[PDB]
Parts: structure tokens; C-alpha cells; sequence
């Protein structure tokens, strides 16, 4: 019988319970977005989790928004292009978490979000 | 008269509320007569009739056809004028359409299968306090079905021991934990005490994992004053979601709660207790899809939709609950093209004897916009609630990853799960018992 | 069976008992079906409590005479499972989940034994039969009412006009159709105003207390109470609610408001047939009737088979009702002084039915005549007079010792001799 | 008539409220006559009697027997119908049963010894705002009696100096400190000021020790408006417990306070000031057990139960206050089998000249579900309040540890305490003065 | 003085597209604009409460954005939350929640909402310390032509 850890395994929603993704697995998820006609975008933060500082009313949380890395990659057809931006972000902010999100102009909304990099 | 109420050449108006009834006439009652009766008895000689125009207030059967269901059975389509209904009142809609006709002697049995809610009427309802999109944005969750677990045993646990189970389940990977439908306020556990301990559990698990957590706190009560009193304290605690059993509590009360949740930013989880009393039998009652459309109108962010382990019928009302425009498809129980003119959708909740091995199918059938509610599926894990929740969260994400890569969940389901067992001892242990 | 089938369990005076008509799937023994009904309608964390203390249990199973594969399973639920004063929770706990169990082809809740310990946690009827009679100063006869027709399409004023004419002719009440709440053709506040004028005009004219069941059924609890509040301001004696479509949580709140403000509450049972029609599945009306008496109501529609009706009528009106299978009374019911509800008879009845209606229901009832009043060839007032005369003629005859069941028609024919109004009515309704 | 009201063959109904009266008839009054009078005079010729059925509203003496108490004394059992009582009103219960009969000339003296509260009546009362179990869970305290100290001197201290004493006592190991029953609001110390400083003390001691602390803030007042105003501010301060003198304040007011505490999550400590005016004498009045059952019904989480240094009588009403089912046991003052049908229990509070050496006996007699309230027992410690509290906390835990190991507290009490003095200088110093 | 800003014109940006964005995506734009150096972001005049974005949801996400950008930059930030509504009860209900959120400024379209309603809102803002941004939607219907109507200066003095 194993006891589920209480520290060191903080999460980042969808896919964060799987082992660290390889470059190939990461590419596949990006391609999923592209094939689905969704727009990929990178976000980064030095704080990786939600908290409540300014309010505690229903539905209000701080730490949900992260910072946008450049802009949504509209018209992207090459998943490796996203990887390139991911690498640049990691170089500019090695001590920051970086996640990949996706937008749909059809559903007019954010519909994707998965961690892509975590600092040492 | 058959042709006062049976009008086979009538063209429905874009403002009419349409109904599809499965009618079983008594022996000796012609289908045209049965249809006319259904329309007449669910709508409109006395001198007062001369002080108005009865024709503008009568319901009318514009079509009837023998159904493939069984013995002398027919589907009768009835059209009701917009003016018969009180704006924003599901209660009045039900009263007007199913309040009297089911007891008519000339009918051996009757079941309401569907309703075409015109935009002119649906626009008079607030609808879901938030809806699918807003909820995902509020909780910052995307790309996968949500996960939850109902606390067990149902009754008998102290408020604190109840919260303990909540925390362990949530910290393991589930997005929500939940009060059983029967859990309101009782001698063994008063509601305020439960709200206090579940709040501690919600926040402890959230701080530990870094992910937003919630627990459907049941506000169902004996009176509207009590129901609101519970919603108000949840509001004070700042938790994200509350719960209501809309059928046992009722539509008048549910609508009030939905309004409170909208005014206070609370998500509203809806349990369908007692639905089987009404929607089980094919020959008499009201099909769940009608009860589902009614809930979307009255207001709810989540609604229980049953299990997946008939499929087409379930998928049918799932679309009726989530989509903006659903095309007529009788093969899936959709008797009328339904346009919701942007009313938010409701997240369908799948629960009932589901475990890790069902993850591929569930993800496949429902897609991301759903809540997969477990019971023993998580609480029955050999290592406890936290490991059980982890096993379910891992199993789900493994399915999502595989689906996103283009794999066939319906055919590769077992392999996907078996493969995930390799790096997840928790999942492996779960796959050994089930 | 199981942990759930305990055929020698002695029910406790505090247990809520249920009688289920169960139709097992092929291959499912009655014992197993019964245990399942009890298990599915009740119950590592189990180790933190006692499952036996909270389990529902089937203590008796019996077949249904003359039925194929049908049994009556009796289940006992401990008092602690239910929230006090909440019919909503009682329904949720007992019928919230079990009707969908695959092992059962069909399931119907026939009766419920409400223990005094639980019923004492409910206010019950805002007033009840006796208080209503004293408030309205009416004794020795069934009350008379009429539903305004056409249902919808009339203006608030024309609606009130019909009210006045009906009441001045001898009816005690007129009423809003169950579908009449608030609509484009007639908004509720306008209807309340004109109906109020009609109530007081007819009362001043006749000298007898009048009322109109003003429907407060609404989309939200806020609207429902707002309507009851204005009725209160108007000083009228009675309001109404469709308890099943509005719901128990809302009905209970309304019942409390009515008790706090001296308002009588007429309860319509719209949509009941969706649940109580079929013998194989659903919930028998007597269950819905007990639920209303508990939640709160002064009147409740009971329809117009015969023995079954008399059965739930007693369950609605009396203090103590002994078990009687012949009348569908599965459990001895003790209401420990909770007031009774006046049953309302309605549906295709006219003057010629007065003898039978009076004989079957007795004085403590309301006989509601829709077309039986508005259909009179001379109008509402003469129509009301004919019904009032017909009823009093029956009452007089019964009081003298005559047999309404055998002399009914002869009693009506004699009244036609001095009542031109009744004579005209009888000519049309045969 | 003796046999209108004296019905020796009457079988009590499960819904009757039963009473056991200790009756002392005047010379010349037969016991049957006295019993009949007690029943008749505490319940039901005028023509109006003919408009109802007096038999269904009369109380009746179904048994009378000479008692072993003293000179011409008897225990008379009276049965009262359920319909005589207003639901949820202890006030009406008292009025109906003891409102008039005690002044009857034919009785030299009368004392109400017990009452059988049927489930049908008790279920109409909220009862304790929380009860034993909930309290333990809320404060996270298990396995031992709770500890508290009443601040002294009673009156004369400034609000701040009062809070200072609170903090020192609490930081030393006590779970609670408390306002004397006489401390409400006076010239030397207004209530709001006391609440402010005691709140600072509660939180300072809690942060220092890491254990949840509380101070019974007395809300007893001259009016219900003032009483609630005090409860409301305690609620604002977020403290865990308030206090009320239910007998001097009254049942109507106590019930309202109990409801407020339930609606706001506040524990309610109940002091029994003035009880001796009523329950001291064996020949006349009302025994405390009746006042205790009344409090459990009206509502309270703690209730003073006296000291242990007659024992059997105390243990008797202690069970009546905490247990769910108490079997008839006249040797312990229990004249009727009492079933509370899950109404929460009340924690009994022992206070009055108790010190460290009494810990073994107190723990032994009351068990874990109790509050041991000291006075000088802690405030009289040679090194101050903190050391005094520590000595009492150490003494108590030493007793618990020994009891848990199976040792006999009643026989090994002194050795257990002496042994603990070896490693606790604070306890040693306390055992030298007492 | 309240915002601690001196010596320069204030800067703001109206979020685009006008309608169509989800409340969260709307707040995202707010945060990015504010963190870059602008003092305010703003709800388009047409943005009140609609099917695609209900007002309370927008207030919640814009509040998160306001505080995130402020904590990051160290400068006081704000977002004109539009309280313009169909009724005075709704208008105040929106102002009240902004008050609960503790944000510094709200917004109203005084001409389309009307002076009776605007005056009430102005009083609420004074009683609760809220700044009030006023949009002049529909002014051109009245002040465009030189020959007929009312020149904007009259509408300005009125405001
Ligand atoms: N002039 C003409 O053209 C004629 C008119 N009519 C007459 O007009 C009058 C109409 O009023 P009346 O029928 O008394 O009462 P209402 O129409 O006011 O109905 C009262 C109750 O009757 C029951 N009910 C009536 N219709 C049905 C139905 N379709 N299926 C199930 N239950 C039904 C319902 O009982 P619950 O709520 O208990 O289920 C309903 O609440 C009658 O006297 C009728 O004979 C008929 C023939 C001739
Ligand atoms: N350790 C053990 O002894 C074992 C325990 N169990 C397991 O325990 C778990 C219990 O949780 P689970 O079943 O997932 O969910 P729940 O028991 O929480 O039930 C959730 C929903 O399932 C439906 N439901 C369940 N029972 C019935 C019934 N009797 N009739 C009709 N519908 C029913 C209802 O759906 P709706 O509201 O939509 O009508 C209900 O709302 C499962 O995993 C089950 O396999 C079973 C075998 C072994
Ligand atoms: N330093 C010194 O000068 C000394 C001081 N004291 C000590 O000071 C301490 C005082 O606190 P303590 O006595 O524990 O408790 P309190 O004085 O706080 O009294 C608590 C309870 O004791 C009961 N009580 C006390 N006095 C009486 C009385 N006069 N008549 C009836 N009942 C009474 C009451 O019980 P209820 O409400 O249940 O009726 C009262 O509620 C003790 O330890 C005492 O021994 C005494 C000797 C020496
Ligand atoms: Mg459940
Ligand atoms: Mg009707
Ligand atoms: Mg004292
Ligand atoms: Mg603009």
C-alpha cells in the first residue's frame, strides 16, 4: 500500500498527472490543436498555482491568469514552430513555469491548457 | 370535435411550443380522435367562450402516426400557442402541458417524449447560472472531462469524518466531491456543520495540489427559506459550488436557487432524484429529455445524465443539454429541431458503477464537456481515497492523451489503460480489483 | 436476500414504512427483489459507523392476488434518515433512486406509514377542515365551487365578472384554473383586483362569506409569495397552489405563509396522473395525498376505484385510519391531531350527480362545478342557484333518513318542481 | 372524583408525557385522593365542557405508592396527553405541568422528580446547538475531559485585566476560561469591552499553544434584544463559544439563543444559576434532573452538573444529559426510561472546590465527556495562572494515561498523581498547597 | 490623489473586439494592457450584460486582472466596469458588487441610461468612494448638426 505524496507533486490541470512528456509526445499534443483548427499560445509564470489574496467570494481566485508569451500563433501549421517558442521562453525564463494553451474562434473560447515546462 | 382539435394541415408557428406525445388509445378509440383529445384535454361549452376567440388558445394535434413502439401506439404532435405560458415559469409550462391530460379515460397510457421550446419562450428564462464555458473559465479547467466522487456511506458519518473523506478524495486528483442526494440536514449530521468541515477540506486539498477544488454542498431543503439559508452560508464560505435535487425540491424552488447562484457566482450541481418514478416506462410518464430541457431552462450548471455502462438516447439529450442548435433526430429521441439562441449549456454528469476500465468508453462517448462521477470506483481503491482519486485522474488523462494523438478509444481502450498501469502503481492496483 | 431482507423484523413506532408494488425481472426471486428495493432505497468508510443503523430493510414480502409476477414489499426506514419538516427529503430518500434499478421491471410506491414522531415536525394544513368551517361560518353541507371557463382567453375584468355572477347565485367559491397564473392576456395582479371586487360584491349581496381561489403558483418562490402577499392585502380568505408542478419546497413555504397570515390554501394536483395513473409503476395518489397533508394544504383535489377513493379520503380527513386492504390502506395511520384536508371532487359533474357525490364524500368536501355552472342555459347565477338548490335538496333528504343512493333521481326531480333554475339545468344534462 | 383522575389500571401511551411527583398529602388526605388531585389540578363544572371531550385532555394518576423518603410521602405517576403541549416550547411544558398544582391546599408539599419526554414531543425541539460529538470535532479534542477555569475575582476587575487572566490560564493548558454567572455588563466592566479583550486573549493563547481555545462569553441580559446583540458581536469576533444562565434568563430567551447559536455555529455553555432555589429540598420543588432534561430540549452544549466532592443521583442525570437511551433506574433518580431518538447530548460541567488531587475521582466518575471547571484550583497556584493550568492539564492527562492502561483510578488515584509530580514541577507545587 | 498619479495625462485602452469575447478572455486582455503601462482598461459602451458575457462574470475576471497587473507593476490600476443597465435596480446591483470587489472605478453611459439614473449612480459612487467614468453614447444623435439639437458643451455641463 502506497501513500499519495503531500508535497512536491503540485499540479497544472490536464496532463499533469502523466509522467513528464517527451518532445515527441509534446509535439503530438500540439498537432492535436493544429488539426482541430485551434490557435496555440504559450503562457508563463514564476508562481505556478492558484491562490486567494484579493477576494474569497464564490468563483474568485488569483493565480488563474499567467503571462502571455508573445501572441497566439494564428495560422500555425507546423507544430515544431510552437516547440521553438517554448525553447525561447525556457531560455529567457528558466525559473518559470510554461504552459501551452489553445483558443477556438468557433467556440470563441479557451479550450486547452497543459504544462510544457517546469523549472529545476 | 376531431377537427376542431385535429388539424393535420396546420403549419406550426415559430412561436408555438410543440409537444410529441407517445399515445396508447383505449380499444375503440381512433388515432385521430386520440390525438384530438390529447390536444383538447391539455388546452381548451359555456357562454363565456363567446367573450373571446377560443381558436387562438386551443392546442392542436397537427400530426399523428402509428408508432413502432408497440401495440396500438402512436406519436401525436401537438402545438400550443405562446400566450398560454407564463414567461420564465417551467412550473406553468408543465402545468399547462402535462397537468391534466394523462388521466383521460380514452387513453390507456400517455408519455411526453419531447418539447420544442421556441426562442420567444426560452428567452424569458435566465437558464444556467453560468454554463459550461463560464465554469471551465472560473475553475481554470480545460481539455478533459471533470472528475468527482460521491461520499460514502450515504448517511451515518459525522460531519467531520465526512469532510475527511472529501479532503482525501480531492487531494488525490478529483475536481469535486459530493453530498449524496439524501444528505440535506439530519440528526447524525446537521448541514451547517457539514458545510464548515467540507469547506476546510476543499481549501486544504486546493492548497496542497494547487488546483481549484469544490464539493457540491446540498442545499435541498423542506422550505425555500431553508434552501436559501444554506446557499447564503456557502456564499459566506466562498466555495465555488452548491447542489439541488430539482425534482424533489421542485421547479419553483429550483428557479429561485438558480437566480441566487447567478447573483452570487455559485455553480449549481443538479441531481435528478426521483426521475425514474416518471421517466422509466416507455408507455407512460415523461422521458428524461423533457426533464432535462426543463432543468436547462429553470437553471443548472451540472445535471446527472445517467451511465453508459440506450446509448443513442443518452447522446440525444446530452446534445439537447449542451449544444446551441440540435437538429431533429428521432433515432436519438430528438423529435424537434431545438434552437437555444445562446442560452448556456449544462454539463452532463455520468455516474453509476463506473471504474477505471470504463474511462476510455466514457471519455469517448461524452467527450470533454462532462463530469465523470464515481462512487466505489474511487472509494473502493485498496489504498484509500487519495490513491483511488489518483488512479481515476491518471486513467482519465491517459485516455485524453491517447485520444488527442488520434488513437481509437473504443478499440484501444484496454491497451491504453494497461499501458498507463506501467508508470502508475495506483492505477495498477485499481485495475487488479476491477 | 441479504442484510436487507429481514422477514421477522419488528417495525419501530418511529420507523417510516413503505409498501412497494414490485415487478421483478425474469429470474429475480421475490425475496431478492424485496431486499433490493430496501437496499437501493437506503444504503472502507463504512467502518466509521453502523450500516445496520441506517439501512432500509424489507421485513415482509407478499404476492399480489390476481397479478402475474407482482408483489408487495414492505420496507422500514429508520427515523434518523429524514430531515424534519421536509417532504422533499422524504421523497428523495425513499423514491429518489430505486425506481431505476435494472433488477426490477416496474415499481410503484403504494403507501407510506408516517410515524407521529416524524409528522409532528411538520406544520401541516394552514388551517384544516374544522378551522375552515368556523372561519367561513359554513356547516352541514359540502362546499360548492366553480372553475372559471374558458380557462384562458378572458380579460381580467371579464374573468371577475364571471366570478361575481357565479358567487351571487349560491356557490361558496369560484377558482382560477390550474394553468391560470400570470399571462399576456391576463396578468395576475389585475385578476386579483377584479376577483376581489367580485368576491365582496357577491358577499354583500347574499350575506354569505365568499372566496375565489387566487392562484399563486409561479416560476419562482419570490413571485409566489408576492402574489400571496397582495391577496393578504386584499383581505380575501383563500389562495391556491399547484403543489406538484410548483414543488414541495415551494408549497411548504407557501403553507407557512398562509398559516402566518390567516389564508386558506386550496391545492390543485396538476400532473399527478403522470405519476399515479398506472398500477405497475409510479406512486399511488394516496402517497401524494399524505405528502400534501404534511407539506400543507386546506383543500386538495381528489377527483370524482370507489373504495380506493374513500380510502385516501379518510387518510386525508381523519385523525386515525386503520389498515384496510379493501380500501388500499396498507398501514394504520395515526396523524396525532394534525388537521385534516378537505377533499375536492371535480370533473364532468352536474346537478344529477349531487346525490351520489353527497353520499360518497359526505359534508366535509368541496364539489367543484365547471361547465356544470357556466353551462347553465340562463347563465352563471342561475347555474349556481341550480347547483346550490340541488345540493341542499340532497342534504335535506339525507338528513331526514332517505337513501340518496336509491332515491337520488327522485330527490332531484322533486326539487325541479319549485326551482325553475334546477329544472332548466336538468333538462340539459339529463 | 378520585376515579375520574385516579386511574390505576391506565396504560400509558407512547405519546404521553409522564411525570413522577413526590407528594406529601395534608393530614386526612388519602394517597389515592392526593394523586387524583395532583393530576386534576395540573390539567383539567361548566356547560362548555359539553362542547368537547374532557377525557382526552385530562391528566391522570395511574399509580401512587408510599415512598421511603419520609413521613407520609408518596411518588405519584401522572400521564399527560400529547395535545396539551405546544411543540418546541419548554415554557409551555413547565406551565402545563408545574404551573398550578404546587399551591394546592390538600398538599403539604410537592416536588417534581422526573418527566418522560416522548419522541413525538422531543422531536419538536432543536435541542443542543451542536452537542458532544460535534463539539469534539469542531475543537479537535478527543480522549479526555475538557478543562476550564472561571475568572476571579468575580466582579471588580477591568475588562483588560480580566482578559489578561484569560490568556494566562488558557496558555497554560486549559481549553476554556469563563465569565462568572454574575458577569453580564456592569459599571466596572461593560460587556463589549470584555468581549474585545477576551477575544485577544483567546487568540493569543491559541497561537502560542497551537490548540483551539475558547472563553464562555456571557450573553445573559435584561432583554432578548441585548442578549442577541452580545451573541452577534461574539459571532463577528469569530470566537467558538458563548454562555447563558438559562434559569435566570428564562426558557423563552434560552431557546431563542440556542437557535441563534445553531444558525451561527456557536457553542453554548449553560450555567444553572438559581437552581438551588428550586432543587435543593427533597420535599418541595423540582429535582435538577427535570431542569437538566429541560435544558437539553431548549438547547445547550454544556451544562453545569455540580461537584463529586449524592453520587448515584448525579450519575443518573448525567446519563439523561449525554445518552440516547437511559433505562429506568430509581436508585439513580431515573423514574422513567428515556429515549432521546438521536437528539445530541450535552456535556456536563463539574465545578466547585476541585483541585489536582480530585482529578482521579472526577475522571473516574464522569469519564471523558465532561468539562472539569476549576476556580482557585487553578487561580490559586503559587506560581500563577499559567503554571496552575499546566498543573491541572498534567494531572488530568496522567489520570487518562493510567486509566487507558487499565489502572484503577479509584484505588491508585493518589499514586498516579504523586508519580506525575516527579516530572512536573508545576503539579508538584500544586500538590503541596492542596 | 486617490490613484497617486501626477504630472501626466492618464492612459487607457478599450478592450476589443467589442462583443464576442468570453469574460475570462476579456480579463486576459485587461491584464496584459494594464501590466504594460496603461492606468486603465475599459468595457465598450455596448458591453453591459449579454449571452456571450454576463456582467458578474466579467467583473470577477477583470478584478483578477486589475490586481494581477497592479501587484506586478506596483502602480494603481483600474478598469471601467460598465454598470449601465435596463433598470436602476440592475445598475446599482452592479455598482454594489464592484464595491465588494474593492476596485477603484465604474462606468455609465449617462445619455442612454439617462440623467435620473446617472444622478443616482453618482450619489452611490460618492457614498462608496468609486470613481465614475462617463461614456457619451448617442450624443451625436443630438449634437452633430449645427442647425438643430444641442451642442455637446450643454451635455457636458449637464454631466
Ligand atoms: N356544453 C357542452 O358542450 C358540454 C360541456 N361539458 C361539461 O362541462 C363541464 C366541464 O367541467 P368539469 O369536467 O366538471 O371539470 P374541469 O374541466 O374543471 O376539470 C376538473 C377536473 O376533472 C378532471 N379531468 C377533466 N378532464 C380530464 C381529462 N381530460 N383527463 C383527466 N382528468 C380530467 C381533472 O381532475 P384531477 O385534477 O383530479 O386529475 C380536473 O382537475 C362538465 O359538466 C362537462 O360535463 C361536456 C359535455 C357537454
Ligand atoms: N466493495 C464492494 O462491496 C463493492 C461496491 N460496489 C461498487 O461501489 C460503487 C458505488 O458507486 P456507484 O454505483 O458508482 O454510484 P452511486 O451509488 O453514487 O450512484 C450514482 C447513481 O447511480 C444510479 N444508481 C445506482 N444504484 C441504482 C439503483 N439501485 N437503481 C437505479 N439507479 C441506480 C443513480 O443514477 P440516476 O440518479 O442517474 O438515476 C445514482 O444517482 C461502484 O463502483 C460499485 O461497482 C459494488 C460491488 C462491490
Ligand atoms: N486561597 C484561599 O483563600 C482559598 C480559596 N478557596 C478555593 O478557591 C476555589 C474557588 O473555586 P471553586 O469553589 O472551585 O468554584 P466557583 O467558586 O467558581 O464555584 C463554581 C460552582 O461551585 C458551586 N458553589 C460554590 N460555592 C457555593 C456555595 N456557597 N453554595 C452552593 N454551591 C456553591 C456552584 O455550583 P452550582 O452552580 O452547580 O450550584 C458554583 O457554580 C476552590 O479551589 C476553593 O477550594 C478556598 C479555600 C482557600
Ligand atoms: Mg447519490
Ligand atoms: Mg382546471
Ligand atoms: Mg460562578
Ligand atoms: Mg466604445
Amino acid at each position: 500500500m502506497q501513500v499519495w505524496p503531500i508535497e512536491g507533486i503540485k499540479k497544472f490541470e490536464t496532463l499533469s498527472y502523466l509522467p513528464p512528456l517527451t518532445v515527441e509526445d509534446l509535439l503530438k499534443q500540439i498537432e492535436y490543436l493544429l488539426r482541430s483548427k485551434w490557435v496555440p499560445c504559450l503562457e508563463f509564470s514564476k508562481v505556478g498555482f492558484v491562490y486567494r489574496e484579493n477576494h474569497r467570494s464564490p468563483g474568485y481566485y488569483d493565480g488563474r491568469y499567467w503571462t502571455m508569451w508573445k501572441l497566439p500563433m494564428f495560422g500555425c501549421t507546423d507544430a515544431t514552430q510552437v516547440l521553438k517558442e517554448l525553447e525561447e521562453a525556457k531560455k529567457a525564463y528558466p525559473d518559470a513555469f510554461v504552459r501551452i494553451i489553445g483558443f477556438d474562434n468557433v467556440r470563441q473560447v479557451q479550450c486547452i491548457s497543459f504544462i510544457a515546462y517546469k523549472p529545476p | 370535435y376531431k377537427l376542431t382539435y385535429y388539424t393535420p394541415e396546420y403549419e406550426t408557428k415559430d412561436t408555438d411550443i410543440l409537444a410529441a406525445f407517445r399515445v396508447t388509445p383505449q380499444p375503440g378509440v381512433p388515432p385521430e380522435e386520440a390525438g384530438a383529445a390529447v390536444a383538447a384535454e391539455s388546452s381548451t361549452t359555456v357562454w363565456t367562450d363567446g367573450l373571446t376567440s377560443l381558436d387562438r388558445y386551443k392546442g392542436r394535434c397537427y400530426h399523428i402516426e402509428p408508432v413502432v413502439g408497440e401495440d396500438n401506439q402512436y406519436i401525436a404532435y401537438v402545438a400550443y400557442p405562446l400566450d398560454l405560458f407564463e414567461e420564465g415559469s417551467v412550473t406553468n409550462m408543465f402545468t399547462s402541458i402535462v397537468g391534466n391530460v394523462f388521466g383521460f379515460k380514452a387513453l390507456r397510457a400517455l408519455r411526453l417524449e419531447d418539447l420544442r421550446i421556441p426562442p420567444t419562450y426560452s428567452k424569458t428564462f435566465q437558464g444556467p447560472p453560468h454554463g459550461i464555458q463560464v465554469e471551465r473559465d472560473k475553475l481554470n479547467k480545460y481539455g478533459r472531462p471533470l472528475l468527482g466522487c460521491t461520499i460514502k456511506p450515504k448517511l451515518g458519518l459525522s460531519a467531520k469524518n465526512y469532510g475527511r473523506a472529501c479532503y482525501e478524495c480531492l487531494r488525490g486528483g478529483l475536481d469535486f466531491t459530493k453530498d449524496d442526494e439524501n444528505v440535506n440536514s439530519q440528526p447524525f449530521m446537521r448541514w451547517r456543520d457539514r458545510f464548515v468541515f467540507c469547506a476546510e477540506a476543499i481549501y486544504k486539498s486546493q492548497a496542497e495540489t494547487g488546483e481549484i477544488k469544490g464539493h457540491y454542498l446540498n442545499a435541498t431543503a423542506g422550505t425555500c427559506e431553508e434552501m436559501i439559508k444554506r446557499a447564503v452560508f456557502a456564499r459566506e464560505l466562498g466555495v465555488p459550488i452548491v447542489m439541488h435535487d430539482y425534482l424533489t425540491g421542485g421547479f419553483t424552488a429550483n428557479t429561485s436557487l438558480a437566480h441566487y447562484c447567478r447573483d452570487n457566482g455559485l455553480l449549481l450541481h443538479i441531481h435528478r432524484a426521483m426521475h425514474a418514478v416518471i421517466d422509466r416506462q416507455k408507455n407512460h410518464g415523461m422521458h428524461f429529455r423533457v426533464l432535462a430541457k426543463a432543468l436547462r431552462m429553470s437553471g443548472g450548471d451540472h445535471i446527472h445524465a445517467g451511465t453508459v455502462v440506450e446509448r443513442e438516447m443518452t447522446l440525444g439529450f446530452v446534445d439537447l443539454l449542451r449544444d446551441d442548435f440540435i437538429e431533429k433526430d428521432r433515432a436519438r429521441g430528438i423529435f424537434f429541431t431545438q434552437d437555444w439562441v445562446s442560452m448556456p449549456g449544462v454539463i452532463p454528469v455520468a455516474s453509476g458503477g463506473i471504474h477505471v476500465w470504463h474511462m476510455p468508453a466514457l471519455t469517448e462517448i461524452f467527450g470533454d464537456d462532462s463530469v465523470l462521477q464515481f462512487g466505489g470506483g474511487t472509494l473502493g481503491h485498496p489504498w484509500g481515497n487519495a490513491p483511488g482519486a489518483a488512479a481515476n485522474r491518471v486513467a482519465l488523462e491517459a485516455c485524453v492523451q491517447a485520444r488527442n494523438e488520434g488513437r481509437d478509444l473504443a478499440r484501444e481502450g484496454n491497451e491504453i489503460i494497461r499501458s498507463a498501469c506501467k508508470w502508475s502503481p495506483e492505477l495498477a492496483a485499481a485495475c487488479e480489483i476491477w
